């Protein structure tokens, strides 16, 4: 996932004068919650447990 | 039996009976707490004088 | 550590790493029942950046800048070994694999 | 693939037979049909192949073509395309497509914009020259001043002159004075001495300066075009016609209907002159001629509708297309010039966002108004023009365009606002997502914020939003229901007590077809006064009793 | 090249990712990893001595 989907980060990290800018800039924070919270929740091996 | 919202919205009549349902066990059981606490603490201190 | 620092390609700019963390939760097993809503709290990572000399021969270095962002989710697990997840105890299966490399 | 052969090949200026595999078009294998498709590699780049020149270099200089025009320059795109993998991707055909362009950038594209120019400001030189098109295009203003009380009309979207856009309201209204001057002399100054015969062609030269001036919006210019084309083809239907008449009807093919026609075409004279000829075929006319002067007459009846001769049309019409073949190659070269720039802007927007591929065939017609309004002429660059309107071109192809649905834009891209604010909530607040921090990052309450995000996401039911209650749809459709409602509230307040039950109808249009103040009722009341009005609120109090609606409440409900 | 044509059949092979295609198949930042348990069940698997 940070070798894939990074892609606005890895593009403007190109273009600004970064004395005057910050290693924050870019980052988007949408996917990776939904994305981790529910790799345990409707992953390819994350069912229900068996109670 | 529970009630939701956005949360702007304080919560509805029947979640607001329930409030008072769950803060009288936390209510009560804090009450003990401060006692059953206190009760070893201050028990400590009187040990080291009893000796 | 294996992505960053992600020293650019464009050879003007570099952004660092020293950790992640965890921290930050507000939900319990007790709410990620009665509420639902996933038992979890937020992945936020340790990031800097540097510049060097533009203008002189003597110092090497001219700026450096250091602070944590978020960079995701992770969910939550009790002294049961259990976790909660929509409502329910949705739990990960561990796999058998072949071994990576050649066969 | 092709293009490392054809492009060597043009750099050297001279290509081997043998380098045919050398530089190889990874494609096809067409061995023996080398023998004549080598014909159009030779007359734009003729070489051969011997064991060694000593002083023989010069061979080209009497024996090649000139300006790569659109022929074998261009053609080539179905010997490139040829060989698209037959199962693999649109994001490869592109490739062998630009297998064309190179990169023609920072002065080519800018030269294709000079060659627009003297396409559309040489076109314009005939514009004043068809004696027809100097005339509808005043005619366009003499049809709007004539009725002695006007502003607008005809006279807006009109008179529009890139003059650099250097005039005044009275520079522009000189528009219909100074050209007209010029034009109302050799419009008939055309017939003095003869058509262009010594000063006629100094007239009309002169006219075909001023309108130089005359550089005008996209679609009032091609307005004229447009009229000179369909005013050609007054004459050519007539000549595609008469020759098919010439097979059909007389048996005289192609060749000698042009062998007749084309040096006294005007009227039956060269026609009587075919039956003049004898021969078997023109034997026939004598006694069928009558069908062909019931057709002939009216390529006559043409220079009878305008003063004309053919004689005009036959070069006026021709000059016009001359400027046009500049015109619109150039304005379709100028697309094929930055069919890349569409990719490389294009494709950051193809990220997933609806497919890979669809965002870049719309910045290809983005382009379209870009090359249209492409005005070099303030001093910028292309690749500005592309920054700005083709990359909006390209959102648009799927902010409302392919979506399920679609509103004003502010009102689409809104809602994109929130989710690009949004970065900040998940990190500052930091575990949830809350609107209400977003009413501090927006300065404004969620409700009128809630005004777009209540139907712009996919639009819940709402028949025309509440204002259907008024509409259309106030027929027997739904007034039934009224007819029923005020059924039931007619019964109950006619049990009410004797006085009391007329009052508790009136105002807001209860029981009657126009449910009047006093005058009516009170004359149908008796004894006393505005209790007409406060017994429609006593109700309140002692018909208290709640059962005092047990006959009312099903008109949500049939 | 010929590799280039393995994974894009009717596209030219355009020379420097010709080499990157098949190099970034086993070598690339995104796109190949073992950990050091799978270099070792490499290493392992090839009865080598290098630890």
């Amino acid at each position: 996932g940070l070798v894939r989907v990074e892609r606005a980060v890895k593009e403007r990290l190109s273009l600004g004068d970064l004395d005057t800018l910050m290693p924050q800039d870019m980052i988007n924070a949408k996917p990776i919650s939904a994305a981790v919270k529910e790799f345990f929740g409707s992953s390819q091996l994350s069912q229900f447990m068996d109670q | 039996v529970q009630v939701f919202t956005r949360d702007g919205v304080e919560k509805d009549k029947r979640a607001l009976e329930i409030e008072e349902m769950q803060l009288k066990q936390a209510k009560k059981d804090l009450s003990e707490e401060l006692q059953i606490l206190e009760a070893g603490l201050f028990s400590r201190i009187r040990a080291v004088l009893v000796a | 550590r294996s992505v960053f620092p992600i020293q650019s390609y464009s050879g003007n700019s570099e952004l660092q790493y020293v950790s992640y963390r965890l921290g930050e939760p507000v939900f319990d097993v007790q709410e990620c029942q009665i509420r639902g809503v996933t038992y979890s709290a937020p992945l936020r990572v340790k990031l800097r950046l540097v510049i060097y000399e533009r203008e002189a021969p003597e110092g090497t270095v001219k700026d450096i800048k250091e602070q944590e962002v978020y960079m995701g989710e992770i969910p939550l697990m009790t002294d049961n070994g259990t976790f909660v997840i929509n409502g329910t105890e949705r739990v990960i299966v561990s796999q058998l694999h072949r071994s990576p490399g050649v066969f | 693939q092709l293009k490392l052969l054809v492009t060597r090949g043009k750099e050297q200026g001279y290509l081997t037979y043998a380098e045919v595999n050398d530089h190889l078009p990874e494609d096809i294998v067409d061995s023996d049909q080398i023998e004549d498709i080598i014909q159009m590699i030779n007359d734009m780049g003729i070489q051969v192949m011997e064991e060694a020149p000593d002083a023989d270099d010069l061979m080209l200089a009497e024996n090649t073509a000139d300006e790569d025009a659109a022929e074998a320059a261009a053609q080539v795109l179905s010997s490139v395309e040829s060989e698209i993998g037959r199962t693999t991707d649109p994001v490869r055909m592109y490739m062998r497509e630009m297998g064309t362009v190179e990169l023609l950038t920072r002065e080519g594209e800018i030269d294709i914009a000079k060659r627009i120019e003297d396409g559309i400001n040489q076109v314009q030189c005939s514009v004043a020259e068809y004696p027809e098109a100097i005339t509808y295009l005043l005619e366009q203003y003499d049809r709007v001043e004539a009725e002695e009380a006007r502003l607008s009309d005809l006279i807006t979207g009109f008179v529009d002159p890139n003059a650099e856009n250097s005039i005044d309201p009275e520079l522009a209204r000189e528009k219909f004075a100074e050209l007209r001057a010029q034009y109302v002399v050799t419009r008939d100054t055309i017939k003095a001495k003869g058509r262009s015969h010594a000063t006629a062609q100094e007239e009309i030269l002169k006219l075909s300066e001023v309108f130089k001036q005359f550089r005008l919006v996209p679609k009032q210019f091609d307005y004229l075009v447009n009229s000179m084309r369909v005013m050609m083809d007054r004459v050519r239907t007539q000549e595609r016609l008469i020759m098919k008449l010439c097979v059909e009807q007389c048996k005289m093919p192609k060749k000698n209907f042009i062998t007749l026609f084309t040096g006294n075409e005007t009227s039956d004279t060269w026609f009587n002159a075919a039956i003049a000829m004898n021969k078997p075929w023109s034997e026939k006319l004598h006694d069928v001629s009558e069908e062909v002067h019931r057709a002939l007459q009216k390529l006559q009846q043409i220079e009878e509708e305008t003063g004309l001769t053919i004689e005009q049309v036959k070069d006026i019409n021709r000059r016009m297309s001359i400027g046009e073949a500049k015109a619109r190659r150039a304005k379709k070269e100028m697309v094929e010039a930055n069919l890349r720039l569409v990719i490389s802007i294009a494709k950051k927007y193809t990220n997933r966002g609806l497919q890979f591929l669809d965002l870049i065939q719309e910045g290809n017609i983005g382009l379209m108004k870009a090359v249209d309004k492409f005005e070099y002429r303030r001093g910028y660059k292309f690749s500005t023009y592309a920054t700005w309107w083709i990359r909006q071109a390209i959102t648009r192809s799927i902010a409302d365009q392919a979506r399920t649905i679609r509103i004003p834009v502010h009102m689409i891209e809104t809602i994109n606002k929130l989710n690009r604010i949004s970065r900040q909530m998940l990190q500052e607040m930091g575990r949830e997502p809350t609107p209400e921090e977003l009413a501090e990052r927006m300065l404004m309450p969620e409700d009128k914020i809630r005004k777009v995000l209540k139907i712009s996401m996919e639009t819940p039911i709402g028949d025309d939003e509440d204002s259907h209650l008024g509409i259309d749809f106030i027929e027997d459709t739904t007034s039934a229901t009224t007819e029923s409602l005020r059924a039931a509230t007619h019964d109950v307040l006619a049990g009410l007590t004797a006085r009391e039950a007329k009052v508790l109808r009136m105002r807001f249009g209860i029981d009657m077809n126009t449910d009047y103040t006093l005058e009516e009722v009170g004359k149908q009341f008796d004894v006393t006064r505005e209790r007409i009005r406060q017994i429609e609120a006593k109700a309140l109090r002692k018909l208290r009793h709640p059962s005092r609606s047990e006959v009312l409440r099903s008109f949500l409900d049939d | 090249v010929e590799i280039y044509r393995m994974m894009r059949p009717g596209e030219p092979p355009t020379r420097e990712a010709a080499e990157s295609l098949f190099e970034n198949l086993f070598f690339s930042e995104d796109r190949y990893d073992l950990s050091a348990v799978g270099r070792m069940k490499f290493n392992r698997s090839l009865l080598r001595e290098e630890i």
